[PDB]
């Protein structure tokens, strides 16, 4: 019973030790650069040929291919540039709910309720594609699921824990254990070194890939986590949760910087993603309308309205051309 | 994944028949697929292609109308109907598979092919050169020229390389002039600027050996080059 | 205008037939959801029906193909992942007669069912309610009083009153009660009865769909 | 279906 | 009570640490932003000309 | 003597018809063919919105000649174009509304057979049926119409035999019965098989329902009857005055009698037309989905 205690006073010790450097908030610090306030984006390409909700997609390293997941059992790899379909993976299991693109290009991941991550084998002496491994071992259903590199791919389930698998293997390599509720997103650092795990606990839990220690912890939110993405500089991260508020938290100061906040929104976040420069954020929103944040001051440079029903999944390519947003009404959109 | 055809014998002039090839170990049904023959001590030319779901069929001017090519998913076979057959048509005919999507490497892979023997605008692809004289060890070049500009508006340029080793089917090397093929080794090199172009061997050993070939895809129909010999 | 895209374009198309044929199929199906607290309702009606994530059983009836997503093994919070069922046609909820004394469970199982009801993904979704455990309901109810799990029960000790109440509490609990049907039946040891409610509630609630996109509801 | 007569 | 256990051993380890001043973090972000403001084409709107989509 | 009223009366109508109809079956367009999804009632819909939006342009015509007491101020190739769609249309708002009767009779008197073999595909492939019916059954227009011009007077677009040789009189007999057919064909195909297919499954439909006790409000009973009321109500007067007529061809053209039918065919055009105005919105709007996508488009 002695530990009850004796931690709380260990987190009251945290809290002191980190209100003493929080000197001034970024509001502050970047009252007098110029506002960013005319972003307006049209949308160039209507990807079309989902039957159903769309609930994850995935950029190429290219910055021309993505991938889409949908509850039809399908998984599709698109030409941007043409809208042309390069694939289509007929999935086992119709609930699919993360869908990860390989660096490389040779593979894809899925997962979903059947609590299995699929690698596919996208690059084969024959024409089709195939499954190379069907990674087993989580209790939970998957949330997010991300590629390392070509041969180890890190993944969250349902059941407080995130994983890191072996492709070859098929065996799990590291286990990070500490959440207390189901995790639902995962980001990789530019240098695939760490890693940021949100769970419905309110934390954000930042991980050392190599240790399988969880080096950080960070809280603030009222509610559950959706989205979670890394800032370019990898120096920060942005999270999306149900109370309709974004927070920006930095790795090395350990505190909160900014809150993304309107009171004309009362709905949940769906998806967070970065710009390329860092100066645009993009979260998704169940308003039917995702939003374009900007990061350093906190207002809504502009807004983004062509869906139909609740934003899901939203990427912004490598080389920063333009957004694809994924929908529940079964049609994607790149936003340039 | 092998490539077998059949149907090859003697015909008489002004005779018909029917080339068959049988493909066993990949998706059919996703792959076009083309036929290709060679005259004897001479070079390629193109000679049908029909692609996935039979949707779109091309045919060269000289067997245009009548030859007819036709598949049969199913039974994953590829026919080949030859009616009036004349001398010109004696040659040694392969069968090449392609798919085609962003990425793709067409032309991949080749059959063995088989031998008919008949008794008694377009873009034209330059070699420079019949043969050269190589030695093992050194670095070669191939030189390739086009009438027409190949690079489309896209940013591709369409042009592919191919190796013949003595007594085999052709080999896919560089596909769209800068891109490797899949298991050929890193040694070969491929660069071109506009009309010209150029293969690279770095370092060249005994299987390197045979006639290079050029090929355009930008239109149809396609075209190959004189072939280059290297002999050791 | 194109030079080697034309093929792409081909494929495209292709690609696009085949998820058309592929989504006619799918659509053909029923889907039905289910759920519930008592593993052993569970096993009972899946094992009834002609015959590590979630469980999928397919069945055919009077050329109906029917689709049980089973969920029970999913332990994790079913806020975050019901939502996916949005579209399914009905919710088999199986809720044991026999564990109104044992422990308690029959209130879990109402805490469910008004979880599940009321939710805002399940607005127009029919809920199909087996009762299952009836041979052990009777046998119990002799003994063991029904007055232990409701203390406002005013009635005799007998299995037609015990059971017509338990019913009509089970039944009291949507708060929607015009846009949503809750079906009732008492699992009988015969498979045709449990396939053949089954069938009748899918085809009602498929004509009141139908009905409601061509206006007349 | 016009009478036109 | 070995959950006791467990989290008083990671706040532990997460109590040293290194920590920066919010300042130095707040000046890190803006130098990063306008160093690479100039290449990011959603901020400003790139020739249509260069504009792979079109 | 007043009879003006009957003659202003036809050209308010077809007016009031114009402007709603293109409003209404325009919006129908948008947002069904666009907006939405396609399901097999969307494709249907959509059917019936491009029929009657076709006939509600080609109206502005009519207007005018009906105003000038049958005088064609147009060409000769205006009246075969717009006496064509106008003809077109008409069978084909008639014909897809039995299509749309006989889709809702499959969908809840068979349920299991709708779910398990009724598709976009097979819906868009069938949907072609009513619309060759209404183009083989105006072949009569294209062979055998064109403008009579009468000296001293301005043309009058009427159909014309002369070009068919012979006698005189033969003129007169391949005018007659040929006309009378035409006019039993615009009753037996046009009113008594779409009549008889709406009522019997609208009324199928009804049966079905109350048995199972499904009716839980006045909804049901309402747009049934709205249904099958709009319909007898817009065609039976000029069905009626158009059978009476084909009947009692001989003795109008040559002795100049029952001249009431005369009078009477412009004013019961005018309800007829009506009839595509009101298609959008007893079969489009009542739709809860097609109300919401309209509101969030607007
Ligand atoms: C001049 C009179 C002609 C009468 C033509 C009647 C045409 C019959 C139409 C039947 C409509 C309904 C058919 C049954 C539908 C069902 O089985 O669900």
């Amino acid at each position: 019973d002695q530990l009850r205690q004796e931690a709380e006073q260990l987190k009251n010790q945290i809290r002191d030790a980190r209100k003493a450097c929080a000197d001034a908030t970024l509001s502050q610090i970047t009252n007098n650069i110029d506002p960013v306030g005319r972003i307006q984006m049209r949308t160039r390409r209507t990807l079309r040929g989902h039957l159903a909700k769309i609930y994850a997609m995935h950029w190429g390293t290219d910055s021309r291919l993505l991938v889409s997941a949908s509850q039809d059992g399908k998984l599709i790899i698109w030409d941007s540039y043409t809208t042309n379909k390069v694939h289509a993976i007929p999935l086992r299991s119709s609930w699919v709910m993360t869908c990860a693109y390989a660096p490389s290009g040779n593979y894809v991941a899925c997962g979903g309720l059947d609590n299995i991550c699929s690698i596919y084998n996208l690059k084969t002496r024959e024409g089709n594609v195939r499954v190379s491994r069907e990674l087993a071992g989580h209790t939970g259903y998957l949330s997010c699921c991300r590629f390392l590199d070509d041969n180890q791919i890190v993944t969250s389930s349902g059941d407080t824990t995130c994983a890191l698998w072996d492709i070859e293997t098929g065996q799990q390599t590291t286990t990070f254990t500490g959440h207390t509720g189901d995790v639902m997103s995962l980001s990789l650092a530019p240098d695939t070194r760490l890693f940021v795990s949100g769970a419905c606990d309110a934390s954000a839990k930042l991980w050392d890939v190599r240790e399988g220690m969880c080096r950080q912890t960070f809280t603030g939110h009222e509610s559950d986590i959706n989205a979670i993405c890394f800032f370019p500089n990898g120096n920060a991260f942005a999270t999306g949760s149900d109370d309709a508020t974004c927070r920006l938290f930095d790795l090395r100061a350990d505190q909160e910087l900014m809150t993304y906040s309107h009171d004309n929104i009362i709905c949940g976040i769906t998806s967070v993603s970065f710009s390329k420069s860092g100066r645009l954020l993009l979260a998704g929103y169940d308003d039917f309308n995702c939003n374009v944040w900007d990061a350093l001051k906190a207002d809504r440079a502009g807004v983004l309205a062509g869906h139909d029903n609740r934003v899901s999944c939203l990427g912004v390519t490598d080389d920063g051309m333009a957004v694809a947003t994924g929908s529940w009404d079964s049609f994607l959109k790149i936003w340039n | 994944v092998q490539l077998v055809e059949s149907g090859g014998g003697l015909v008489q002039p002004g005779g018909s028949r029917k080339l068959s090839c049988s493909a066993s170990g990949f998706a059919f049904s996703s792959f076009g697929m083309h036929w290709v023959r060679q005259a004897p001590e001479k070079g390629l030319e193109w000679v049908a292609y029909i692609s996935s779901g039979s949707g779109t069929i091309y045919y060269a001017d000289t067997v245009k109308g009548r030859f007819t090519i036709s598949r049969d998913d199913p039974k994953n076979t590829l026919f080949l109907q030859m009616t009036s057959l004349r001398s010109e048509d004696t040659a040694m005919y392969y069968c090449v598979r392609s798919i085609y999507y962003y990425g793709s490497s067409p032309f991949d892979f080749w059959g063995q092919g088989t031998t008919l023997t008949v008794s008694s605008s377009d873009i034209v692809m330059t070699q420079a050169t019949s043969s050269v004289p190589v030695t093992p060890g050194e670095s070669v070049s191939i030189s390739c020229r086009s009438s027409k500009s190949l690079l489309h508006s896209n940013g591709n340029t369409y042009l592919y390389w191919f190796l013949q080793r003595p007594g085999q089917s052709p080999q896919l090397l560089i596909y769209r002039m800068s891109n490797l093929a899949s298991g050929v080794p890193e040694r070969f090199s491929g660069s071109g600027s506009g009309t010209a172009f150029t293969l690279t061997i770095s370092r060249l050993e005994a299987e390197d050996v045979g006639v290079y070939y050029c090929m355009q895809h930008l239109e149809y129909p396609l075209t190959f080059g004189a072939g280059t010999k290297l002999e050791l | 205008l194109s030079a080697e895209d034309k093929a792409a374009v081909e494929r495209s198309k292709m690609i696009d037939r085949n998820l058309r044929e592929d989504g006619e199929k799918a659509a053909r199906e029923v889907k039905l959801l289910l759920l519930g607290a008592g593993e052993s309702g569970k096993s009972t009606i899946v094992k009834q029906m002609k015959i590590t994530g979630i469980v999928e059983t397919h069945f055919t009836f009077k050329d109906l193909h029917f689709k049980m997503f089973d969920v029970g093994a999913q332990r994790s919070e079913r806020k975050k992942w019901i939502h996916c069922f949005e579209g399914v046609t009905a919710i088999i909820f199986c809720v044991a007669l026999s564990d109104y004394d044992l422990v308690n469970r029959m209130h879990e199982s109402m805490k469910l069912f008004d979880s599940i009801c009321n939710n805002k993904w399940f607005t127009d979704t029919s809920i199909i309610l087996f009762l299952n455990k009836k041979d052990l309901f009777e046998e119990k109810i002799k003994k063991s009083p029904l007055t232990i799990c409701y203390p406002e029960y005013a009635g005799s000790n007998t299995y037609e009153e015990a059971a017509a109440y338990i019913q009509c509490q089970f039944e009291d609990l949507n708060k929607r009660k015009d846009t949503k049907e809750i079906y009732t039946h008492f699992t009988c040891s015969t498979d045709t009865k449990n396939v053949q409610f089954v069938f009748d509630a899918v085809t009602d609630v498929i004509i009141k769909n139908n009905l409601k996109d061509c206006g007349l509801f | 279906m016009l009478f036109i007569i | 009570i070995a959950q006791a256990r467990k989290l008083v051993e990671q706040l532990k380890m997460e109590a040293n640490i290194d920590r920066i001043k919010v300042s130095k973090a707040a000046a890190d972000l803006m130098a990063y932003c306008e160093a690479h403001a100039k290449e990011d084409p959603l901020l400003t709107p790139v020739p249509a000309s260069e504009n792979p989509f079109r | 003597a007043g009879y003006t009223v009957l003659r202003i009366l036809p050209l308010v109508v077809l007016g009031v018809t114009f402007v709603l109809g293109v409003l209404g079956n325009g919006l129908v367009i948008w947002v069904a063919g666009f907006r939405m999804t396609r399901t097999v009632t969307t494709i249907c819909y959509l059917n019936l919105a491009l029929a009657d939006f076709s006939f509600t342009a080609t109206l502005p015509f009519l207007i005018v000649s009906m105003a000038m007491g049958e005088k064609w101020p147009f060409g000769w190739f205006l009246c075969k174009l717009i006496h064509i769609v106008v003809d077109i249309n008409l069978f084909g708002s008639v014909f897809l509304i039995g299509f749309i009767a006989l889709d809702r009779c499959i969908c809840v008197l068979h349920p299991v057979w709708a779910q398990n073999h009724r598709t976009v595909s097979l819906a868009m492939k069938v949907i072609v049926g009513p619309w060759i019916l209404a183009l083989v059954l105006t072949l009569p227009v294209f062979l055998f119409l064109t403008t009579v011009t009468i000296p001293n007077g301005d043309t009058y677009c009427t159909f014309n035999f002369a070009s068919w040789g012979g006698t005189p009189e033969e003129r007169l007999k391949v005018a007659i019965t040929m006309l009378t057919a035409r006019g039993i064909i615009r009753f037996v195909i046009g009113f008594s098989l779409p009549m008889s297919i709406v009522a019997i499954c609208y009324g199928l439909i009804a049966a079905k329902i109350h048995k199972k006790g499904m009716i839980k409000s006045s909804r049901p009973l309402r747009v049934l009857t709205a249904v099958v009321a709009s319909f007898f109500i817009c065609w039976f007067p000029f069905q009626l005055v158009a059978l009476l007529g084909t009947v009692w061809l001989k003795e109008m053209l040559f002795y100049g009698k029952y001249k009431i039918i005369d009078i009477l065919v412009n004013p019961t055009s005018s309800l007829a037309f009506f009839n595509s105005c009101l298609n959008p919105m007893l079969y489009v709007f009542v739709g809860q989905d097609f109300r919401e996508r309209l509101i969030h488009s607007l």
